[PDB]
């Protein structure tokens, strides 16, 4: 109300205003998905156009050969994330020969969008991304959100209706966990589970967006004709 | 109004944030007082510490900002850590440009500039507290300075800080107004502590243990504060006349 | 320059010759090149006159501030500053360092700081123009654990020799002892040290 | 200059 | 974080008005008087010892400053202010004019000086204005004693004679009555103190007033003998029993 | 943050008027008032001290008439702190141009600079405009005597008689009645006197509330010579038109 | 490719009875070429005398520079400076290119108006003051003028005596330098009267 | 230059010779290498003549600064602490060669400070090129507890080996004493030795000998 | 570059400045001109360092012809002359400075009087009757020391600059392929074609 | 009013409300504690587990500073790590500087410094957490509490968060019936109990448990994570005291 002017300004109850109208802004995004198993990680990404005449925004970034994302909210930011963990993925193998734990990539996530709300001038991000990866320690997915918390999970969803695939992946748990060496059966669980935050829509062949990263597979995404298997 | 926000006018040519800086001076609710003898000069404060879960020896007000020169801070912890920081560089670097030793009102006087330009500058608050800075003096002997959020300064006979402040002040003034001199007329700095502690006990009415109280003792080329065990042994001596 | 610092027993002792040299002309015979940077910790001091107050200063600087905030630095800790300044800056300082300090904890330690600005803890050290002439001697001689007595007499007769051999040595043999009792301040004149 |  | 405050914090009202001066200026209103008397061989600058407390040394504070050998200064209002404007005072009397001319200023030009730094504070980022009138005194070889007043706006003005602060109206018209051109050193003190008599309520005596002159040089402060040229410092403050001295022929 | 208590010193009102400069140019109006005359052999500067006080040293001040340079002058209305600055600005400005060209800089040039200074206040930095107005009066060998004002706007135009500070509007239809073109100094010095005795708001106009200065060719021969009168020299001058 | 002596020239001052004279040769030359016979090393800021020897542009931008600050000084003080104040000024100065600076042999001279005393004083390079009862020289041919002011000059000359004696002096220390000479002019001056005089000198 | 300083009783004395050179010409017969820095702390120099005087201004001008801030006498340890750091910044490209030398609350006080920026303590001190005949002097006739009149006598024979044995020095000896308790006093050509002996001929030419193309009024006035 | 002449008669100034261009062993060009008018009246010829000349005269020409504009007014002489010295004077102690010697012909049209300054790269300026740099000074001023007088025509002065260059083309080592001639006056600037 | 509107603004009071509201931050956050003991100190969080989804054991939330200090906090997760990075940096420069690994008063007050400074701008914002923290060094072992207004002080045992009164209880019990002292073993044990107890102020959602833990004897001096066979006897003994 009288708190919502500026990152800087605390509400007497110890909110943040301007990093949850940040958060707002997910929320109006469109669905993403994404889980894994011990051998495999995938993203789902429900596209959104403008209109019949107009291309559908791209959802999923790759960040190295390992490691990528899926973003929900203002695009742009997703740019300006995504660019910092392809440096910082980058620094790692420059200096040091080695892949960036996606852990890291989480931690440095969380420290580049907190001191956007600590500071006069500036303004939160206003987007949401959920970071797959294989490294070292295995399969990984992680939540970030612009108010600076990273989370890392077996399987979630984020954007308009997430809570719907959100459900089943909880209930779903014990079998897509266990989906191990067999890629094409971890998406089929991925796009059902995208299908239960579907409303008067369907997937079809320029909408829906798939991603994949695991043992013996670089992270690369599907896209037009190569997703009709999975519809 | 936000003349009131920040350090600029009033109306009638008043600064309310330093006046508010001076209100939160009491927020710790402790008094301190400070006298002169003939070769020392002792500074004492109030150690109030109510959480049972509090590592005792770890609260205080009184600080060591060089070998020569103490510091007693009426005010909230933080703001007083933040001015003994800044002294304690302050006199190093002196020493270090000028090859000897900070006197004790210099220094006062820096930090009483510092505290000035928060009054007319901005961007920068006031600190909250009232820095009494303690010394012998190798030119001027024992000496008393305190520094205000108003950028104030001053030398001191003898002082006293805090809610009950001018009881203690006035409890000084009758005495001295009885001895007609400007110090404790007394050798060693053990009477002064126990001259200050009874001065004290009279003026606010309250008993001491010896957890109770914090003590600061100014000599020639040293300051040093006082032990629980040094205080108890300072209390059997008063209790015992 | 002879300079040198001895760990013994109660503690450690500096020792120093007294020479400022300008050319071949003695621009001070009675120099003090015995340095207190704290209460309990010393530097001998050789190379350039100007370089090493201008680092002495500086590190007595650096550790009457540490010792405001945290008290009592070790000897270590002393070295350690001495050190930062001199590999930093190891291009524009000709600084050849002795620190030498008494703990309670550590007892005696001393710590050698040559041109490049490396660190090197030992038993003794010797350092200047005057200690080539002497690291025969000093290594025959030295015994860990000797009395004050012994290392004075040790430093006594190393210097003597030291400035014997060494044109850019020679004056009063200053030394100053580091132990648990205090500080001591001690003074050798060439009627004594020359016929040992 | 003066050296030690 | 940094300073962000860039903007002017005293601005111009509809009628014209500049607040924070104006305000500044209710500020030394409020403050003790201090006044300054010209005479033919000397000027006197005078003020009231306001003590905060008895406990308090009002010796450790001085009202009245040196700020060259032959220029001095007291003021009215906020003390703080005062401080630090005789810091950057007389530094401004070295860096732009001693080093470089290897004399002290002449007092319209130290004057002019700290006028500026008071302009500043009235115009740039972040800040507000001084709180504080000054009253400068001084001495020069070309153009003989001279008095000042410099106002929170920076502007300034010379005085043959000029009260400041609390009881300033009172004061002026006390010293219309009693200046004339012919006045000298020793006449102008004592009309200091009386005029000054009428301001102070409490004890007035040497202890409680502070009171310095800017006369004939003093050979005897100068700390050394040699050079015929350098005569001493013509900047004196009068002492406790000085006062008392002329408060009995009063 | 800060954001809060920014005036915002340099925008437009919905009018298309920047607030404050009008502001500064009411503040303005209030101050003494000061008038400039040029005739065909020089120019006359005449300003009225701010209501003096009879204890006020007269001989060794300076309020309103102000030497830029040995051709140029300026008399001040408004904030005097904030007139110095300016001067100094002006001063220093001069003699650059002498520096770089080995000649006294041309008076329009001095004052385009200075009105400079002026117009960037009022359209960045976010500081106040200086509460100032100048009347210039100087020679220089391309237009010879020449007046010109600048206001807080930093706007400036060229006049042949002109009036700053209070009571302008009646000071300037005085003016427009009695100038004529082929005017002299000595009829220029009795104009200005005689406007300010009828537009001052104080009782009477004497000498000890005047600034006054002349700038002539009557030094000897094809040379400019400033004349920054004395006290004694006003009353004089006040005497000789029957004015006291 | 000597700063101090690519162009040449001569400057001497001199005190005598209630008078100060300061003299100056006219050559600017490149090297061994001689480019002019009229370049004037002797400048004046109201009553106060300033003779400039060493590089010619260093001379010329020191001079602007001198006439730039004196012109503020007056206006601000209201009164012209003083040759005491002025040889402080030109010391600061030249100070402040202390590693970077004119290459320049500068000479006050001048009575104070106040007290009336002559007043003589020379500067190195770097703003080094040199004060004299006697008298001042600077340029290619210093050795010259230090060797001819040594046995010529006598205390408490009249102005008309003066004269001979700081032209002698020139004259003949200019005929012993290459670089110097091709004309000269003295300055003669009283406390409230100066004379200029152009010598006839040998012009080789 | 040859410049000495030396402790006694009560204070400290220095003294210094008033030749200045350039190559092997004589500027100025009588410099003052003398400066002052506070009233009591007085400073000797040697080395490039523009760098002492400047240095010696600078130090002393922040000097008043720090006395007038601090309401204390300045001490010589100040001035010590702040001429060598200046001088070591410089790396010894300000060729100034100090004796400093004063009294202060703390008591009386000499040192030496080289370019590079080293400082020295010592009861007798000498600098410049007639540093070792001065020396020479000091070290045979120094002793422990000399009185202020023995002491003067003692800096201004060390300044005199060095006017006549060392051609870099010459003329006369300037001389500051500075007392505990008393004003420093300067003592400007306490002895001057080397007054030049009457001219054999007067060289007063007859008025006319001079060739004259131009004559003309200079106008000063405005 | 190489030889630029000046010389100052009654009326007008008269400006002759070499047309080669030489790098190496081989003439790039013979039809340079060495010249720039910075104002109606005012003329300026340049020698010097390969590059600089061409960049300090342009960039000199730049200023002075907004200097006109601003003003509606032209510079004198003197004043273009005072301001190029400080742009000389400036730039000897740059990290690199201009090596650009230059002679400035101008009348004054205040004064009626033609004014010649000679302009070296360190910022030595001085006014003359006649003028050169380089080399070709330590022919022509002996030779003008004798012939010139200072009440001579336009077409008197141009003979007396022909036996300049036949000195010079008689005694130099280098083929400078002759020299363009500008002569300003009250008029402005115009060029001889045939010289 | 509007006093509370901008940071480093002192009200009427004399207090800044903007910190003030930051501390409401802390408390909305879940429970830590820090217990002092014998010849060291432990460290214990609760963490929410909001969903099946997340990973057990692989959210940690305890930092380590240095090699010897531990570092817990309530509130504003992302504040307390941007406090931690600073507190790396303070570390280090000590360390480089001085030699000897930073003590922990010394590195409490690089913190306090830090956290103040955040009290003294408009144009920053205080933090949002409460951090307890602490490690051994040169003198022994040491436990702090730091809050958002930069005070902080040494504490016997510690407490932050929504179920700070519940734990601040139980932790008086302790220091009562242990005037001699608690073993590093059985504070690890302790730590585990009350993190139950307090999480009766949190209990919609069940929760994880996670210890750290520096004593001079058990770790040599050095932080490391409680896991394994002592993690889960310090569970068990955590379920048999609720029942
Ligand atoms: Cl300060
Ligand atoms: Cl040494
Ligand atoms: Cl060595
Ligand atoms: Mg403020
Ligand atoms: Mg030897
Ligand atoms: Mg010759
Ligand atoms: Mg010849």
């Amino acid at each position: 109300n009288n708190y919502d002017g500026d990152t800087v300004t605390f509400s007497p109850t110890g909110r943040l205003f301007q990093v949850e109208y940040a958060l707002e802004a997910i929320k109006q995004g469109s669905v993403t998905v994404g889980l894994r198993s011990n051998t495999h990680a995938v993203l789902v990404a429900l596209k959104r156009n403008a209109d019949e005449l107009s291309s559908y925004q791209k959802k999923i970034i790759k960040c190295d050969e390992h490691m990528g994302l899926s973003l929900a909210g203002l695009a742009p930011d997703a740019r300006v994330l995504s660019n910092y963990l392809r440096q910082q993925c980058n620094y790692s193998s420059l200096v040091f020969n080695r892949k960036l734990a996606v852990e890291r990539a989480g931690h440095l996530l969380c420290d580049k969008a907190q001191k956007n709300t600590q500071s006069y001038g500036g303004r939160p991000y206003g987007v949401g991304l959920l970071i797959i990866g294989y490294d070292k320690s295995g399969a990984h997915l992680l939540e970030f959100q612009p108010s600076g918390n990273v989370t890392e999970l077996y399987g979630t969803a984020i954007g308009a209706r997430s809570q719907g695939a959100k459900t089943y992946l909880e209930r779903t748990l014990d079998t897509f966990i266990k989906i191990d060496g067999n890629p094409d059966e971890l998406i089929k669980a991925g796009v059902e589970a995208i299908s239960q935050s579907l409303r008067d829509e369907s997937l079809t062949v320029d909408n829906l967006s798939i991603a994949i990263v695991g043992k013996d597979t670089p992270f690369t995404i599907y896209d037009g004709e190569a997703v009709a298997k999975y519809i | 109004g936000y003349d009131r926000h920040i350090t600029i006018f009033s109306p009638e040519g008043r600064l309310y944030q330093v006046e508010y800086a001076f209100k939160a001076t009491n927020q710790t609710n402790i008094n301190s007082l400070a006298v002169r003898g003939k070769d020392c000069t002792v500074v004492i404060s109030q150690k109030k510490v109510p959480d049972k879960l509090l590592d005792p020896t770890t609260v205080s007000y009184i600080f060591c900002i060089s070998r020569t020169i103490g510091m007693v801070v009426n005010g909230p912890i933080p703001d007083a850590r933040n001015a003994a920081l800044r002294a304690k560089a302050e006199a190093a670097e002196f020493r270090y440009k000028y090859g000897y030793d900070m006197p004790c009102d210099v220094l006062a006087k820096r930090m009483a500039n510092l505290s000035q330009i928060y009054t007319q500058r901005a961007y920068m608050r006031p600190l909250g507290v009232i820095l009494t800075f303690v010394s012998v003096d190798e030119e001027l002997g024992p000496s008393i300075y305190k520094t205000d959020p108003a950028g104030y300064y001053v030398g001191y006979k003898a002082t006293a800080t805090g809610p009950k402040q001018q009881e203690i002040t006035t409890n000084l003034e009758n005495h001295f107004k009885k001895s007609k001199i400007d110090h404790i007329n007394e050798e060693s700095w053990e009477k002064v502590v126990e001259f200050a502690i009874t001065h004290m006990i009279d003026a606010l009415g309250t008993e001491f243990s010896k957890n109770d109280l914090e003590v600061g003792v100014a000599t020639k080329d040293k300051f040093f504060t006082l032990s629980a065990e040094n205080i108890e042994e300072r209390l059997v001596a008063i209790a015992e006349q | 320059t002879s300079i040198m610092a001895v760990t013994f027993k109660d503690g450690v002792i500096l020792g120093a010759d007294s020479r400022t040299t300008t050319g071949a002309y003695i621009a001070n015979r009675v120099t003090d090149k015995l340095t207190r940077v704290h209460d309990k910790i010393w530097c001998c001091r050789s190379g350039s006159a100007a370089d090493t107050q201008a680092i002495a200063d500086i590190v007595q600087y650096h550790l009457e501030l540490y010792t405001s905030q945290y008290g009592t630095p070790s000897t270590e800790t002393a070295a350690s500053v001495f050190k930062e300044l001199c590999y930093e800056n190891k291009d524009n300082l000709t600084a050849g360092i002795i620190v030498a300090g008494y703990d309670d904890k550590n007892k005696g330690e001393v710590y050698t700081i040559p041109l490049g600005g490396s660190v090197h803890k030992l038993p003794y050290a010797i350092a200047g123009s005057g200690s080539t002439f002497i690291y025969g001697y000093c290594d025959k001689n030295f015994r860990e654990n000797m009395s004050k007595e012994e290392t004075v007499d040790f430093i006594k007769h190393s210097l003597s020799q030291a400035i014997k051999w060494d044109g850019s040595s020679g004056g009063v043999i200053r030394m100053v002892v580091l132990t648990a009792a205090g500080v001591e301040r001690l003074i050798f004149y060439p009627d004594e040290y020359e016929q040992l | 200059a003066p050296l030690x | 974080m940094t300073d962000r405050y860039s903007f002017s914090l005293t601005t111009f009202s509809p009628s014209g008005k500049l607040g924070q001066i104006d305000y500044a200026l209710t500020a030394v209103k409020q403050g003790v008087t201090s006044l300054g008397i010209k005479a033919t061989n000397g000027v006197v600058i005078a003020t009231e010892k306001k003590s905060s407390s008895p406990l308090a040394m009002s010796e450790t504070l001085s009202k009245v400053s040196l700020l060259t050998p032959d220029i001095g200064a007291v003021y009215s209002g906020m003390g703080p202010d005062y401080r630090v404007l005789v810091d950057k005072s007389r530094k401004v009397a070295h860096t732009s004019y001693k080093r470089i001319y290897g004399e002290y200023p002449p007092t319209k030009l130290l004057v002019s000086e700290v006028a500026k730094i008071m302009q500043e504070a009235t115009q740039s980022g972040g800040v507000r204005p001084f709180g504080v009138s000054l009253l400068i005194a001084g001495h020069d070889e070309f153009n003989g004693f001279s008095l000042y007043q410099v106002d929170p706006s920076g502007s300034y003005f010379p005085w043959k004679a000029t009260a400041i602060g609390k009881g300033s109206v009172a004061a002026k018209t006390f010293l219309e009555k009693r200046w004339n051109d012919e006045l000298e050193l020793e006449d102008a003190i004592h009309i200091a103190l009386l005029t000054l008599k009428e301001s102070v309520e409490g004890e007035f005596n040497g202890d409680t007033i502070e009171l310095a002159i800017i006369g004939d040089e003093n050979p005897d402060l100068l700390g050394y003998t040699g050079i015929p040229t350098d005569k001493g410092p013509r900047f004196r403050k009068l002492t406790s029993q000085e006062i008392n001295d002329r408060l009995e022929a009063l | 943050g800060s954001r809060r208590y920014d005036s915002r010193t340099t925008i437009f009102s919905p009018e298309g008027r920047l607030y404050q400069v009008e502001y500064a140019l009411e503040s303005i109006s209030h101050a003494g008032t000061a008038i400039g005359i040029m005739a065909s052999d020089g120019i006359v500067l005449a300003a009225e001290r701010k209501v003096t006080s009879t204890l006020l040293e007269q001989d060794t001040s300076t309020e309103k008439l102000y030497k830029l340079n040995d051709k140029i002058a300026v008399a001040v209305a408004g904030l005097t702190a904030d007139a110095e600055i300016l001067i100094n600005t002006a001063r220093i400005h001069a003699q650059n141009y002498l520096k770089t060209y080995n000649e006294d800089i041309p008076v329009e040039i001095l004052v385009r600079r200075l009105s400079d200074i002026k117009q960037g206040y009022t359209q960045h930095g976010g500081l106040r405009p200086f509460g100032v107005s100048f009347i210039y009066a100087g020679y220089d060998d391309r237009y010879g005597y020449q007046l010109y004002t600048s206001n807080p706007s930093g706007n400036y135009t060229g006049w042949k008689a002109i009036s700053v500070g209070a009571n302008t509007s009646a000071a300037q239809t005085l003016l427009q009645m009695d100038y004529k073109d082929d005017m002299k100094v000595d009829d220029a010095i009795e104009l200005a006197l005689k406007t300010l005795s009828k537009t001052t708001d104080s009782s009477a106009l004497t000498y000890d509330r005047l600034e006054f200065a002349t700038i002539r060719k009557g030094a000897n021969d094809g040379e400019v010579y400033q004349k920054i009168f004395k006290p004694q020299e006003i009353k004089d001058i006040l005497v000789k038109t029957g004015i006291t | 490719s000597d700063p101090s002596s690519i162009n040449g020239g001569i400057v001497v001052a001199m005190t005598g009875k209630d008078c100060v004279a300061i003299a100056c040769d006219l050559r600017l030359g490149s090297q061994s070429l001689g480019v002019s016979n009229k370049f004037e090393k002797i400048f004046h800021y109201g009553h106060v005398f300033l003779g400039i020897t060493g590089l010619a542009t260093d001379v010329t931008t020191l001079n602007e520079m001198f006439r730039y600050k004196t012109n503020l000084y007056k206006l601000k003080e209201e009164r012209a400076i003083e040759p005491e104040t002025f040889t402080q000024l030109v010391s600061s100065s030249l100070y402040e290119r202390r590693f970077g600076p004119y290459f320049v042999g500068p000479v006050v001279a001048g009575i104070n108006s106040k007290s009336g005393k002559p007043f003589i004083a020379g500067f190195d390079l770097i703003g080094c003051i040199d004060e004299a009862k006697d008298f001042i020289v600077s340029g290619t041919a210093s050795d010259q003028l230090f060797g001819m002011c040594e046995s010529l000059y006598e205390p408490n000359l009249e102005p008309e005596d003066l004269f001979e004696t700081i032209s002698q002096a020139l004259l003949n220390a200019a005929d012993r330098d290459a670089l110097s000479g091709w004309g000269a002019v003295v300055y003669i001056i009283k406390k409230d009267e100066v004379v200029k005089r152009y010598l006839k000198m040998r012009q080789d | 230059t040859t410049i000495v300083g030396v402790k006694f009783n009560n204070g400290v004395v220095i003294a210094a010779d008033t030749r200045s050179t350039q190559g092997p010409i004589v500027a100025d017969k009588n410099c003052a290498k003398l400066h002052r820095i506070s009233p009591k702390i007085w400073c000797a120099g040697a080395g490039t003549a523009a760098d002492t005087e400047a240095v010696t201004q600078l130090i002393g001008s922040n000097i008043e600064l720090h006395s007038l801030y601090t309401s204390r006498e300045p001490r010589v340890v100040s001035a010590l602490q702040m001429l060598k750091q200046h001088l070591f910044k410089y790396q010894g490209h300000i060729g100034a060669y100090l004796i400093v030398a004063g009294v202060d609350p703390t008591g009386s006080h000499l040192f030496s400070i080289h370019a590079h920026g080293s400082t020295d303590v010592g009861y007798y001190l000498s600098l410049g090129s007639g540093s070792l005949a001065a020396m020479a002097v000091l070290e045979s006739h120094w002793k422990q507890d000399l009185t202020k009149e023995e002491a003067i006598k003692l800096a201004s024979d060390a300044i005199q080996a060095g006017i006549w044995n060392d051609l870099g020095s010459g003329s006369n000896v300037d001389v500051c004493v500075m007392e505990i308790g008393k004003d420093a006093e300067y003592l400007r050509n306490y002895l001057t030795p080397n007054v030049r002996e009457e001219k054999q001929k007067s060289y007063k030419f007859p008025r006319g000998t001079t060739a004259v193309l131009k004559e003309s009024i200079v106008n000063i006035c405005d | 570059m190489d030889i630029i002449l000046g010389i100052r008669v009654q009326d007008s100034v008269i400006l002759a400045s070499s047309k080669a261009v030489t790098r190496g062993i081989s003439v790039l060009k013979d039809s340079d001109d060495k010249t720039r008018q910075l104002s109606p009246h005012t003329l300026m010829s340049f020698a010097g360092e390969a590059g600089d000349t061409v960049q300090f005269a342009e960039y000199i020409q730049a200023n002075i012809q907004l200097y006109s504009i601003r003003e509606d007014y032209e510079l004198s002489p003197q004043a273009v002359s005072s301001f190029v010295r400080q742009e000389l004077a400036k730039s000897i102690r740059s990290r690199r400075p201009y090596q650009v010697n230059v002679l400035i012909g101008g009348y004054d049209k205040k004064k009626n009087k033609p004014e010649l300054y000679q302009i070296d790269y360190l910022g030595t300026k001085v006014e003359l009757p006649y003028g050169a740099h380089g080399y070709s000074g330590f022919y022509t001023f002996s030779l003008l020391d004798h012939h010139y007088r200072p009440d001579m025509t336009t077409e008197e002065g141009l003979d007396l600059l022909k036996l300049c260059v036949q000195e010079l083309e008689k005694r130099m080592p280098m083929d400078f392929k002759g020299v363009i001639v500008k002569i300003v006056d009250k008029d402005g600037i115009r060029q001889v074609d045939d010289f | 009013t509007g006093y509370d509107l901008s940071n480093s603004v002192f009200s009427p009071d004399g207090r800044n409300f903007q910190v003030e509201y930051a501390v409401k931050a802390v408390e909305n956050g879940t429970t830590s504690i820090g217990i002092k003991c014998n010849d060291g100190v432990v460290f214990a969080v609760e963490k929410l587990i909001t969903s099946k989804l997340l990973v057990p054991q692989k959210n940690v939330k305890i930092q380590v500073v240095d090699r010897h200090i531990g570092c817990v906090y309530s509130g504003l997760i992302p504040d307390g790590r941007h406090l931690v990075n600073r507190g790396r940096e303070e570390a280090a420069s000590f360390k480089k500087l001085y030699k000897t690994p930073i003590p922990i008063p010394a590195f409490a007050d690089r913190l306090g410094q830090y956290v103040q400074a955040h009290t003294l701008y408009n144009s920053v914002r205080p933090f949002g957490v409460s951090t307890i923290f602490g490690g051994v060094d040169k003198n022994g072992a040491h436990l702090y509490m730091l809050e958002p207004s930069g005070s902080y002080w040494g504490y016997k045992g510690a407490a932050t968060g929504k179920g700070r009164q519940s734990a601040k209880a139980e932790l008086e019990k302790l220091v009562d019936h242990h005037p001699e002292g608690l073993s590093a073993r059985e504070a690890v044990k302790q730590a585990a109990k009350i993190i139950y107890l307090a999480h009766e102020d949190n209990k919609e959602k069940d929760f994880e448990l996670e210890i750290s833990w520096c004593s001079l004897s058990e770790t040599n001096g050095l932080h490391k994570f409680v896991k394994g066979d002592l993690l889960q006897e310090a569970i068990d003994f955590a379920q048999k005291e609720i029942n």
